[PDB]
């Protein structure tokens, strides 16, 4: 599903929701 | 894979006068949703080719490019953003930036160097 | 200084604001 | 120039169990602002190195890094984030992603590929 | 050494409707004895060239290629087995691939990648 | 399926039953 | 596409007294068939592997690889025919050959050069 | 002249005969 | 650092009867002082160009290259040393080089392969 | 062919406190000539190796290189000036540079990136 | 032999006397 | 300024004054 702590992970950075983050992808 | 943007080649030496094609791929799956595809290409701080909306917005096109830069719609439903330039000049040497936004967001840069013209 | 039209260049992209386009800079 | 991340490096070979470097180059004009620097280190779905306000946050680090994975503070003002894992396993191969935000942002993927074992 | 089939070059990106020629070389020992040379050049399902017995044998080259693909008989007494097409099309594009048996026997593959033309 | 002279194609040289032969595959 | 063996790296330089492994791919569809899969490694006119029927035959393997050299089985299903030598010493400089038969048949040429000791 | 057993060696195999055995070349 | 020549590209392949432009780069401080730099392009063991003092000297140029050779004058206060030949043939096949006195002195070989022409 | 003095590799990344051998080709026809061999090793404005009539002189070499760098002489007659360098730190990154006098004279930069070392 | 000439060639530059120049040869 | 030495290091060899040596700079 969705990892925790991906709000935090992404709030304060492009790399998610840019495609990026394979960690937190853009809809998890 | 994460949204990537990738470039077959990086650095081209055209020949003063004629024309070339730098390509430049992003991921497509299945098919191609045209209106979630945006692909800018400027090089130096001009821009080039403003590509929103499944149209080329010419509104801040540089005037260099009019009728001598163009972006080959057909080719994108393969993930091919390639750019064609015309006639090239020496103005055209320079670092191209090839930034798309399709789900994600990437870019590259391409190195482009115009030799010389021969003389008669 | 800035060019003209950065504003419909750059509010529906990322790539203003990102440092990725010369034509509009970050902080024109 | 425009903000760029690159890597001097795209693909690395390393002997089961040795100590490994992975480089990731960003730019730094005068001194380094630490404050604004964020560095993420992550392979396939997992997170090596979340470094925020000048430290490495552990929350989401993943389990297999635990005093494994070491991201060097002070070739940072170098325009260096260089990544080092000691005692690499063969879960350690794959595509690791260098993305890096410092006014600007970007990222590079690296591909690591861990030999076998040499048996007695 | 050990009979082995060479390639130069193993991608080329041609212009739409240009000449090229791809190169493919194996080597030859003393003087060059004819009558064992035999070259295949096919891409994709057909084939482009049948030189056997110091000659091009027609029956089974792709209609395509008909007085458009040439083996230069002349380069071969160099270990040369040049290919050359001209006025190549969309079609061209694709993975060749560069067979011979002299002695022995080897093949490499070449791709090659065609520009879409440039408009008016 | 298969195309024709492969035979003739094949007979004479180990490009094909290599697997180096796409006009003429080694099982066509 | 043609039956084809591929080499990841063609040129290696190791150290002296060093362990190493040289790698070559061959194309694996569906599962293995192990009865089906012959695996040759040679460098000069020394024979260091013969993999027939699922297992190493030392028949003609050279003296000097005598429980030096090894042929992973394991990574056999995934199309690697990787080679490992331990404790590489000045003699072990040279031109390896990688011949592989799975249905079809290729082979690849890797250089292997090992540097003088360092002293005390 | 030519090692033993490239019967063995080369029986099974187009890699002799194709001149990419230099243990046992085409024509030792 | 110290005085260096350098090449961009080191291996041209030309088609026959078209023009070619190999580059040779030198460091150029500050502006250039003409009177000092000394430029030698010789293929094989021809001349093509002798620029001393600011002008060609013509007194050993091969006559192959008579008003068939040119170096731009104006790319040398750029640190260019660019060497423009016009139709080419298979007799400008060959080893060029590149030798730049000023100040210090370094060269650099290039070598150059012209295909064959494509028949009607 | 023209003198010239070459590097089979000009870009080192060497592990913290590990050995390296850099090496550099210079042309050897018939037996060699040992009076006449000049060697010169040097990396920013240290000497590390002045080998002259057949011997290194130690009357200019850096005092950090006592014991520490060696030219191994018998590959002299292979054409090899290969320079080992032991226990390397991060002092001992930069740019090197061979300079060969042997008969003609040429040189060539290699340049060595020292890893950080990895802690406990 | 030697070509003619080689003396101006030479005689400014180290190119020659240095194994760089095939057109005038350190010793022709 | 300039390193001792340079004139043993130098007089045999081309590599100073063509600008290769950095101990030896051509005008140090
Ligand atoms: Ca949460
Ligand atoms: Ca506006
Ligand atoms: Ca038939
Ligand atoms: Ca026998
Ligand atoms: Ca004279
Ligand atoms: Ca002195
Ligand atoms: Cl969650
Ligand atoms: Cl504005
Ligand atoms: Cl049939
Ligand atoms: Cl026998
Ligand atoms: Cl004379
Ligand atoms: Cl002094």
């Amino acid at each position: 599903g969705c990892p925790a702590d991906c709000y935090e992970y992404c709030r304060g950075v492009p790399f998610c929701e840019l495609g990026w983050s394979l960690r937190c992808p853009p809809h998890c | 894979a994460a949204f990537t943007v990738t470039v077959p080649k990086d650095l081209y030496v055209v020949e003063y006068g004629s024309n070339m094609t730098i390509e430049c791929k992003f991921p497509v799956e299945k098919q191609l949703d045209l209106a979630a595809l945006i692909v800018y290409w400027e090089m130096e701080d001009k821009n080039i080719i403003q590509f929103v909306h499944g149209e080329e917005d010419l509104k801040v096109q540089h005037s260099s490019y009019r009728q001598r830069a163009r972006l080959l719609k057909d080719q994108l439903s393969l993930g091919n953003a390639a750019l064609q330039i015309t006639d090239v000049k020496l103005q055209d040497a320079g670092v191209y930036r090839c930034m798309i936004s399709y789900g994600g967001a990437d870019y590259k840069r391409i190195t482009v160097k115009v030799n010389a013209p021969h003389a008669a």
